[PDB]
């Protein structure tokens, strides 16, 4: 196939994922293992595809201080899979000490003489797990010091930021990885306004560096400076891994104004019941050869399914009549039918996937505008306690 | 396109020599530096003392 | 004699306990002492080519260590444990029985992925005992990391089977029995009910040096709030009692049970007690055949602790309860005593640069006999920049 030919000694095979939010709802009885099993699946896919390395978009741990079980499970999984014997066929040309200065072992993990790294893990600290405390440490620091994850993209200075790259070379192909750890949106917006953000580029073979950038910042505009416009970034950046946005648009998209592509891998777990969360989760395998690139999205078979539907009562005057005394009963009947259809679709999809969780997540958003009255969500949900993972959140009323 | 350019290729008065491993295919490209060291009994069937081999002290 | 003992058939074990890593971390003066001491002990290990360290437990002071504590512990263990030094002894027991609760049930160094040069064996002390439905403890985190082999776990609470780990090097062999910390009353009741058992190897039964580590209270603090030594059987050769912080690392023969007991004691002064006063040590325990040799090594980084009790009633000539100035005379005498303490501290420090600058002090005063205590803060103000614990230099009691 074309992909097989594209897989050569000069082709990078970068696996891309983000917002694992490991340990999310760990204490939950039903969803407890969702994050762990998803991490298992993603790492297993990384191993099977024989990926050159992993590039996680951040938020690796859901909590800023990961709980003991979470850390133990993550560490055992990493040791089980990413430690191995398969050769690594790419080399570092940058000043490692500069990239990983905050670590007392300033060199890439697989270059450690004492650890048998097979699948190096690169990441950038996300908002939920940014360095904190007077010491300014984070969970990724724990893993890195342990010698599993190469934590890069740290910001030495708050007044000014010099985003240095790590130069990865595999055969005739070269990559400049520019990572910018999660920073509060207002502050980073202001720094960009004040021309306080600078990106170093290699003077050597300037045009021969596929400039790969990663960031963990809001993509949509929720405020005057409560986001990051794409217009800020420059056109020399080839590909951008926008990570923080949980909704998935993994397909690369070209910015005509800026002439660079933007990829939004999205979350690996449905942290919230929002329309963006509903899109099927995926993890991107990025291939880089010369100045070109290609992204292939891979489905996850363990991500617990989320189905959402928005129903507007006022758009069904024939079905719903507010003057009708029994309008509430008809509303309940139609909602029940819709939820039955959603569960039918969920089971149909699950039939082909053994590992998939049995109880999917469902939320019905009801616009009761026009005088329609919400009914007892609890009593209605009583009937699906054993069918769905959010029995207390099956419906949502809003106006 | 043009931005701050800095010579980043790490080449000292003597350029860095990449690491390698025994060439499995052609000239194998490996840059790892891990070699697990031997311990006594390596490659030998373990002389395990367990199960019935142990006796409760009375 | 030590050089002759140091043979291919001789083990070289470094024993320490109650590291209580990270305790009082946030403090400005003693905050970094724990890490410095841990670095010192690890460096001593790496300098004396120790075959393996056997931490007596409590490797983390706080049940859930702080991010900084865990980070620095991993840093030091990485810097001083991983290397190219070959491990020259062999496992002979069935490994899965001992480290079964780990998804990689084998001694860390036997894993192919990690270049361990100095293995670390330990048990779980009281402060870091497994907790939560998952029954995991910081030492389990380090184990998963592949740095410290957490052995001696007990699966059941109703019955305990202390399966030994069998270690051989050349001709010499050791049976290591690790019984993790348990609530004292529960363990006492179990001993009374004959639920405790220590498996032994049928092969060369008398050729195995039975070494048994335990972390439990030694002195009688209650009816069943301690572990009488008589409970152990005479077949045990050496016992490393861990919990008690008084350092008594000199091996002692118990005439009745015919087993030696050595108490390494804590490596840091956690509390102000007379037992803490004694200078700390780390034992380079050596084993050859059935004979053993323990040689202490002082620590140059344990914050100095000087303690003295003063009975005012024992100095009637100096102090008279009827004297209105008695308070001032007592204060002057206390100042003189503290000055002498500081003089001795500096005198001993002069010989080791690494030692912490601000010594600790705690002066117990028995003010019985109608005497009254004076202000502690006002008196201590003069040394706020001279002692490491200025807020509690003096103790009044009766
Ligand atoms: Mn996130
Ligand atoms: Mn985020
Ligand atoms: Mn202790
Ligand atoms: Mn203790």
């Amino acid at each position: 196939s074309t992909a097989d030919a594209l897989d050569d000694e000069n082709t990078f095979k970068i696996l891309v994922a983000t917002d694992i939010h490991l340990g999310f709802m760990e204490k939950d009885a039903v969803r407890g293992n969702d994050t762990f099993v998803t991490l298992d699946e993603i790492l297993r896919l990384a191993q099977e595809n024989e990926v050159d390395f992993i590039l996680l978009g951040g938020d690796l741990f859901h909590e800023n201080k990961p709980s003991r079980k979470t850390l133990h499970t993550c560490l055992e999984l990493l040791r089980k899979y990413c430690m191995g014997d398969r050769p690594v066929q790419f080399e570092i040309l940058s000043d490692q000490s500069v990239n990983f200065g905050f670590s007392k072992f300033p060199w890439v993990n697989y270059q450690d003489g004492n650890l048998n790294i097979s699948i190096p893990v690169f990441s950038i600290h996300g908002n939920n797990d940014d360095p904190t405390g007077a010491d300014a440490l984070c969970a990724l620091d724990i893993l890195s010091c342990a010698g599993f994850v190469n934590h890069f993209g740290r910001s030495m200075s708050v007044e000014k930021i010099d985003i240095s790259p790590v130069l990865l070379q595999k055969g005739s192909t070269k990559i400049a990885l520019y990572g910018l750890g999660s920073i509060p949106d207002e502050r980073l917006y202001r720094m960009f306004v004040n021309k306080k953000v600078t990106m170093l580029r290699p003077k050597e073979d300037e045009n021969s560096w596929f400039n790969l950038f990663v960031i963990h910042q809001n993509r949509s505009k929720h405020g005057s400076t409560n986001f990051i416009p794409e217009q800020f970034l420059d056109d020399f950046i080839d590909l951008v891994i926008w990570g923080h946005e949980h909704e998935c648009k993994i397909a690369p998209t070209k910015n005509e104004q800026q002439l660079f592509y933007i990829s939004q891998p999205g979350s690996s777990v449905v942290t919230s019941l929002s329309p963006g969360e509903a899109v099927k989760k995926h993890v991107g395998l990025l291939r880089i050869k010369g100045r070109k690139m290609n992204m292939h999205k891979i489905p996850l078979h363990t991500v617990r399914q989320f189905f959402m539907e928005d129903i507007v009562l006022a758009n069904h005057p024939d079905i719903f009549n507010p003057d009708n005394p029994k309008v509430t009963q008809a509303i309940q009947s139609f909602c029940l039918e819709k939820i039955e259809e959603m569960l039918e679709n969920a089971e149909r999809e699950r039939l082909g996937n053994s590992h998939q969780p049995e109880k999917p997540l469902v939320r019905l958003r009801v616009d009761y505008s026009g005088g329609f009255e919400p009914f007892s969500v609890l009593r209605f949900s009583q009937k699906f306690v054993d069918r769905v993972a959010n029995p207390k959140d099956i419906i949502h009323f809003f106006r | 396109l043009l931005t701050e350019f800095r010579s980043l290729v790490i080449k000292n008065s003597t350029s860095r020599n990449p690491s390698g491993i025994n060439d499995d295919y052609g000239q194998l490209k490996n840059f790892k530096k891990f070699k697990k060291v031997t311990y006594p009994g390596a490659g030998k069937l373990p002389h395990i003392i367990g199960g019935s081999d142990l006796i409760a002290h009375h």
